[PDB]
């Protein structure tokens, strides 16, 4: 079966370099042209570069030309992307895509995330979003946790050690002007349960080895 | 440079109904136009190659048509799994380009959001920052706008919002908007309000609180 697996993605400071790789299997690699396609947060697919079958020819999108170098090693069944002079705008999921006679991109990898930031690894501060009559509507009360100022992504948020799943909404993270991420996780419960039922958000941030449990009181 | 534009930007489809989305090219590209489906945070997949050729493994309900500058992707009898972003891409001339995408979602009855405003916690205020949260819960369609008002004065540039993907259970969306001010700026004002506009509401709804 045709498979493409990207690797090398991670956190990189602006102006620095990073090399991505794409491991190909289930087909003769040297038969096909290969491409890099990226997707920045809340943006569409952006073609990055193409390399022909034997690596003798390359072409780049205007956004990367002069900064990125596409290459390949046919005996290694590997495609590379050498990225130089990285900028905040380069933050994206980078996909490896097989080219069918320079036509459609028939097979794509899972992608590798590249984060271009000058921010350092930081654990989140967890704040409650307290329920009351003000957060009560039609027999239901809303409460939550604000997971502020962490870097890099992701954070995992569970409620009452994963026992509470109904009425849970964990919002996508937002990148603040500070370069730190922030997210809110909310839960809607019967309004009568406030004062009788305990609600705790379990926040885990793997990159900084941080585990925070916050009691959300009315 | 060949530019691709897709229309509409967003479309809502009822299951079992037919849907046609378009891709327009800046210059003639013949039949060198390909269609892709992409679900949130997932790998894109090829649907139609060279404007009208079905790709191996793609369900028979997907079809493509067009030549030159005008292209169409048709989903005959839409299934729930077809809610995704659809992109077109031209292989006619270098540099290769993609269209901006068309987001297709599941159509359901209009649902107004339940709006709640959360003052900053006392713990956060101690650290010198105040985050005010406006929650818009379980609404349809996806289009919604949040307007922060501080003592009836419309705010700008000091808020950030996040929207969930379409819920697999009830087909609604939820949105959270955070207004961020320093402790000193927060204490200079009394009334904090968030005004929500949505198709499900005849008049925009306002939820507020008094700081003191």
């Amino acid at each position: 079966q045709v498979q493409l697996v990207e690797s090398g993605g991670g956190v990189v400071q602006p102006g620095r370099s990073l090399r991505l790789s794409c491991a190909a299997s289930g087909f003769t690699f040297s038969v096909y042209g290969m491409n890099w396609v990226r997707q920045a947060p809340a943006k569409g697919l952006e073609w990055v570069a193409i390399i022909w079958y034997d690596g003798d020819n390359q072409y780049y999108a205007d956004s990367v030309k002069g900064r990125f170098t596409i290459s390949r090693d046919n005996s290694k069944n590997t495609l590379y992307l050498q990225m130089n002079g990285l900028r905040a705008e380069d933050t994206a999921v980078y996909y490896c895509a097989r080219d069918l006679r320079t036509g459609p991109f028939d097979y794509w990898g899972q992608g590798t995330l590249v984060t271009v930031s000058s921010a350092s690894t930081k654990g989140p501060s967890v704040f409650p979003l307290a329920p009351s009559s003000k957060s009560t509507s039609g027999g239901t009360a809303a409460l939550g946790c604000l997971v502020k100022d962490y870097f890099p992504e992701p954070v995992t948020v569970s409620w009452n050690s994963g026992a509470l799943t109904s009425g849970v909404h964990t919002f996508p993270a937002v990148l603040q002007s500070s370069g730190l991420y922030s997210l809110s996780s909310v839960v809607t419960v019967p309004s009568s349960s406030l004062g009788t039922q305990t609600y705790i958000c379990n926040v885990n941030h793997k990159p900084s080895n941080t585990k925070v449990d916050k009691r959300v009181a009315p | 440079e060949i530019v691709l534009t897709q229309s509409p930007d967003f479309q809502s489809v009822t299951p079992k109904e037919k849907v046609t989305i378009t891709c327009r090219a800046s210059q003639s590209i013949g039949s060198s136009l390909h269609w892709y489906q992409q679900k949130p945070d997932q790998s894109p997949k090829l649907l139609i190659k060279y404007a009208s050729q079905s790709f191996s493994g793609v369900p028979s309900r997907f079809s493509g048509s067009g030549s030159g500058t005008d292209f169409t992707l048709t989903i005959n009898s839409l299934e729930a799994e077809d809610a995704a972003a659809y992109y077109c891409h031209q292989s006619s001339s270098l540099p290769f380009t993609f269209g901006p995408g068309t987001k297709v979602d599941i159509k359901r009855t209009v649902a107004a959001p339940s709006v709640f405003i959360f003052p900053p916690s006392d713990e956060q205020l101690k650290s010198g920052t105040a985050s005010v949260v406006c929650l818009l819960n379980n609404f349809y369609p996806r289009e919604a706008k949040v307007q922060w008002k501080v003592d009836n004065a419309l705010q700008s540039g000091n808020s950030q919002e996040s929207v969930t993907e379409q819920d697999s259970k009830d087909s609604t969306y939820s949105l959270s908007s955070t207004l961020t001010l320093s402790k000193a700026d927060y204490e200079k004002h009394k009334v904090y309000a968030c005004e929500v506009t949505h198709q499900g509401l005849s008049s925009p709804v306002t939820k507020s609180f008094n700081r003191g």
